[PDB]
């Protein structure tokens, strides 16, 4: 019969997509990003006049 | 201008040859003390800042001049002592005076409270080494340990007090910046904040309670008698009460009320003991309590008149009690005892020193206007405006201020000394020269006391 094939070695993991079904890529379990990210600014500090300590 | 040439005195004594040392330390100190009366005296209506806040200007402190006056004077009487021991021991205990003068210049000049604190306690370390060593009698440790565990017990509460002010109200720094300071609302949490600021300047400025720090340090002599004058410099060195009470807590005077009365009884009872006391150095030690107690009373009243006498008394006491200790030292190196009764005889044995004994004792009394009358009189006048009952107690103190010094005279003005055979040479040039360098500045302040008594004068 034509319904016969040998495995020989290994499957090696094959990749094929021919159905998709609503694409479905982004779902996961996440609901909240939680304040996105903390506020950060870059401008480069000059020198700052006088030290914060008592003796300067 | 003042720091750096004072620091250059440190390599001077170490680099100079073994035969000299004392000549270089005395001569170079005298020329630096000249420049203090040359530059510091210039001021306007409100005294303008010197430079950056490393060391600042003087607003109401010509007391720096007194430290510059004792800058060579402490080196004079310390010649008879220390001379027997090694050259390295000499070089160390001359530089410990220079280190004392280095920190003492820093205390009065620098207009601060945070950095002032780490110079106020920093003066205790060099004096500790001086007092504990070279003690003629025993119980050096019963005065050395007493020197720290009284002052540091009261001054360490400044760390929790001063930092608490700057964390809430801007910053302490210049004091000239301190207009940010708001009046105290009088709360129970603010009670211990005021007490912590006071207690540091309640130990060095001797009351009746916690006063025992002072007489123990004076009786047990550090070196001869000229290092005792450094302990006199620490009484006036606690001048921060002039700065804290005026600025940090001006509305607070309700808590001052019991502390005036505690210093008021440190006038009658401190003078009573100083009558039957046997030690000659102790008689100056208890007289130094009463004169500085007059300043304590004056500060807590906060009237503009009291400060005029308070600042004058700081200079008045610093050159008169130190003069008295030099007279005690001039008998200590001849008789070798602090006993008053044993060492008895002036004019018959000590001819020219007896006149110096007079002028020093008369300054404890109210002489024709020198500085001691000027200093005391404003306080008596300020107390009457405070409360009318005061001069009934203050007048009794005026009776025993005679007994403070006339009892010193009577027990020295007697032609006896039958047991004694020593003290042949009355004064070896410098011995009387010490006494002249103490009284002649007071005689020059008769003509110009405006330079001495000046908190906005």
């Amino acid at each position: 019969k034509x319904x016969x094939x040998x495995x020989x070695x290994x499957x090696x993991x094959x990749x094929x997509x021919x159905x998709x079904x609503x694409x479905x890529x982004x779902x996961x379990x996440x609901x909240x990003x939680x304040x996105x990210x903390x506020x950060x600014x870059x401008x480069x500090x000059x020198x700052x006049x006088x030290x914060x300590x008592x003796x300067x | 201008k003042y720091i750096i040439p004072t620091i250059m005195l440190m390599p001077l004594t170490w680099l100079s040859k073994n035969n000299m040392i004392w000549v270089n330390s005395t001569a170079h100190s005298l020329l630096i003390s000249f420049t203090s009366l040359l530059l510091m005296n210039q001021f306007g209506d409100n005294s303008l800042n010197f430079s950056l806040l490393f060391f600042s200007d003087s607003l109401s402190t010509p007391l720096l001049i007194l430290t510059m006056w004792l800058l060579p004077l402490m080196l004079m009487a310390s010649q008879h002592h220390l001379s027997k021991e090694n050259l390295t021991r000499k070089k160390l205990f001359i530089t410990m005076l220079i280190s004392l003068q280095l920190f003492l210049i820093m205390t009065f000049t620098a207009m601060e409270l945070i950095l002032f604190y780490i110079l106020f306690e920093a003066t205790l370390v060099p004096t500790l080494i001086i007092i504990t060593r070279w003690g003629n009698q025993t119980e050096r440790l019963n005065a050395g340990l007493y020197f720290l565990f009284y002052t540091l017990a009261g001054s360490l509460p400044l760390l929790v007090a001063l930092i608490y002010i700057q964390n809430t109200v801007g910053s302490l720094n210049f004091l000239m910046l301190q207009y940010w300071v708001q009046p105290v609302h009088n709360s129970w949490s603010n009670v211990f904040m005021w007490l912590a600021c006071m207690m540091a300047f309640m130990v060095k400025m001797p009351l009746y309670g916690l006063h025992l720090w002072l007489p123990k340090a004076h009786v047990e002599a550090p070196i001869a008698g000229s290092m005792v004058l450094a302990a006199v410099l620490l009484k006036l060195g606690g001048y921060g009460m002039l700065r804290i009470t005026l600025i940090l807590n001006p509305m607070t005077d309700f808590m001052a009320y019991p502390f005036i009365m505690l210093s008021l009884w440190g006038m009658i009872m401190t003078s009573s003991i100083c009558l039957r006391q046997t030690d000659l150095k102790s008689l100056i030690a208890y007289s130094s309590v009463s004169h500085m107690a007059l300043v304590i009373v004056a500060i807590l009243i906060q009237t503009p008149w009291s400060y005029m006498g308070a600042t004058a008394l700081m200079i008045a006491h610093g050159l008169t009690s130190s003069m008295l200790f030099c007279l005690a030292n001039s008998n200590y190196e001849r008789i070798h005892s602090r006993t008053m009764i044993l060492a008895r005889g002036l004019q018959t044995l000590l001819p020219l020193m007896a006149t110096w004994w007079l002028l020093a004792s008369l300054t404890n009394l109210a002489l024709p206007p020198t500085i001691n009358l000027i200093g005391e009189l404003f306080v008596v006048m300020s107390t009457f405006s405070w409360s009318n009952i005061t001069i009934i107690l203050m007048g009794v103190n005026m009776v025993i201020t005679a007994l403070y010094s006339l009892y010193m005279l009577i027990m020295t003005q007697r032609g006896k000394y039958t047991y004694h055979i020593n003290n042949i040479s009355p004064s070896f040039t410098r011995e009387n020269a010490l006494m002249s360098l103490h009284i002649l500045p007071l005689l020059l302040l008769t003509l110009n006391p405006k330079i001495i008594l000046g908190p906005l004068y």
